[PDB]
């Protein structure tokens, strides 16, 4: 899974 | 003293007292005090300040405009000799500022080794963050934050002051954390307040199918069942002794001052 | 090359093989590394840090602790040597940021003509800004994000990956976008939601009554009507064939990949 | 003209022009320009690019990538010699940027004395800022706004144009305040809300108690009393013939074209 | 109308 | 009490 460290996510 | 295959670029000012270490790199219009020491391989991109006590390990990538190891905010601190440590392979953005401790705090600010502290992160006194953390762009520890290893701060996000954040956390980005957030969870929102456990983060770092149950049934005990943290405590380290991973639970639970996010 | 009509401050670092167009200013403690291009008129106020390839153009006014064209923050880069282009007549603020592309995003960070970027912004790698845009102080593009012509984001707002800000969107501040906005659109929260149609904006750009109301029709069609985007996507091109500015809406269809912000 | 006490470093650029008081400090890579006062004892750490018509101080604490005096973000400003004035003992920290009046808002930007600009904070065109005030880090004030005496702004806050935030009001973070904030008031949240009487601080500031009880029934006749404003007004009034601290509201009031929270 | 970027809005 | 000035509160 993508990472998206601003939104403090690991993307669905 | 200037190890002899380390780079200094004639702009830049090293302080007669600092210890500059092996294939390091000090690049142009940096400043580097006579008490900061810069391990092996560690480069300062450009037009980086490093001051005060600060120990800095090795292969560090430190870029422009960062300041560490600088006076701290705190209205309390008059400039005594505290420190900052940091570790290695720490990637330093844009704008990171790292603060001296205070006295009054423990006297020292540390980071671990192998963090990524994204553009504008900040790092205030007495703060100690672990090693394969991530702070995004403009996330800011107040002081006296712990972060606990492979935490992951959202962008804006600020801790306050005291709090904790458990290892394997997701903060999501724009939140404020008012309390201590257990090892696992992802929180978010201001107050930040839980939502689950972080399950891609523990699979992606080789945590057991077993494992991560078990990390779910501690949560729920602490969120679900109803009791109060006293009544659960007994069961999580009951739990612990099936499943060691859920130990992190009970070492959290010893250091938590401000209470849990609920 | 650097032009004989170009001015570089003694202080400067330009690394040979940057090239420097005429009459444009290189000031004091700037670096400017050796796959750069600088173009006419262009001003380094001061303390500026451009490097990687990096294509600038023309009248740009770039401020003191920018870092442009920099190494990116993606956990996935590993040095190739990716790109980033900017337009001409940009206003970039003090400690503005904008980021390398990565391979697997596609190679390039993009930025078009006469936007404002206000201090700190950031612009991801991978990112794609059109024309007289302008990105308010601290607001942050995650990687992969497209901001169309005339759009304007508010303090602190944070765009998340790969989302789509439409053209003439008005993002309040403090926002936190996790899904595509579609053109004309007032959004705002966190996660952002929308509030009806730039109205505004719409007005100072020179639309037409009957575009604004055509505008607001689809609108309505895509959150009021309470039919599902396929159901609307043919309305909305039907109204298009008589507004023209409707069609801004198809085209933003076709490239959106998150869903609509709602 | 530089005074014979002060030191500049040989890496600093001053302009001629410039006036350096004495014991004051300009230190490396500081670019100071031909309009510039710099009063007695004030330092400039390193990194820190002061200019336009921008007069300074004495005993201020200026950090590395601070940009004061610069031109501002208003679309409307066009270059007018517009002016800053920074009074003394203030803590300017890194990356805080102060920028110049317009003259359409009153070609000033002023912050009184001892006060402490923590990390990133934003003081725009047209602002006034009184004395021992609090902006924490990346706390931004938009254009033409007053911040007044021993006013605390939180981090991440941001303040919309032309609001007032009264003597001693205590701003939560990461709040965005839209109207204009009464004195001795706690304010939070976005849009920020009030949330009572900031009591400690009075304490901390020598308030005595009835001082306390008369601000804290001044709080209730404007937001418990179920009354307008300009019905409570008078009966403000009527109580600062008593006690002399809640005729701040008075004041307050005669200043605020915003209205206020609620 | 006023525009307030860091807002986000145009005034009303 | 503690000054808190990035929460913007004094603690409890």
């Amino acid at each position: 899974w993508m990472l998206d460290p601003i939104a403090g996510k690991w993307s669905r | 003293m200037i190890d002899k295959s380390a780079f200094v670029h004639p702009t830049a000012i090293v302080e007669e007292g600092a210890s500059i270490g092996a294939n390091a790199h000090i690049g142009p219009f940096c400043i580097v005090g006579p008490h900061v020491e810069i391990g092996e391989g560690t480069v300062l991109k450009s037009h980086v300040v490093v001051n005060g006590h600060t120990k800095i390990g090795r292969d560090n990538e430190i870029y422009q405009f960062a300041s560490i190891g600088e006076v701290n905010q705190d209205l309390k601190y008059a400039g005594e000799p505290t420190r900052v440590e940091i570790g290695d392979r720490n990637r330093i953005r844009e704008s990171v500022t790292i603060h001296r401790g205070t006295v009054q705090g423990g006297g020292l600010t540390k980071v671990g080794s192998d963090n990524l502290l994204m553009i504008n992160a900040h790092i205030a006194h007495d703060c100690t963050v672990g090693n394969r953390c991530i702070l995004a762009n403009n996330a800011t520890l107040a002081g006296h934050v712990s972060v606990d290893d492979f935490a992951i701060i959202g962008g804006m996000t600020a801790v306050h002051q005291f709090c904790i954040i458990g290892a394997h956390v997701m903060v999501g980005g724009c939140s404020g954390v008012a309390q201590d957030v257990p090892p696992y969870v992802i929180a978010q929102g201001n107050h930040a307040t839980p939502f689950g456990v972080n399950i891609e983060g523990l699979k992606r770092r080789g945590f057991s199918r077993e494992a991560i149950t078990a990390i779910r049934n501690a949560y729920k005990l602490i969120y679900r069942s109803g009791k109060t943290l006293d009544e659960v405590k007994p069961e999580i380290a009951e739990l612990a002794e099936t499943y060691p991973e859920v130990k992190a639970f009970t070492d959290f639970f010893a250091r938590s001052t401000r209470g849990l996010i609920r």
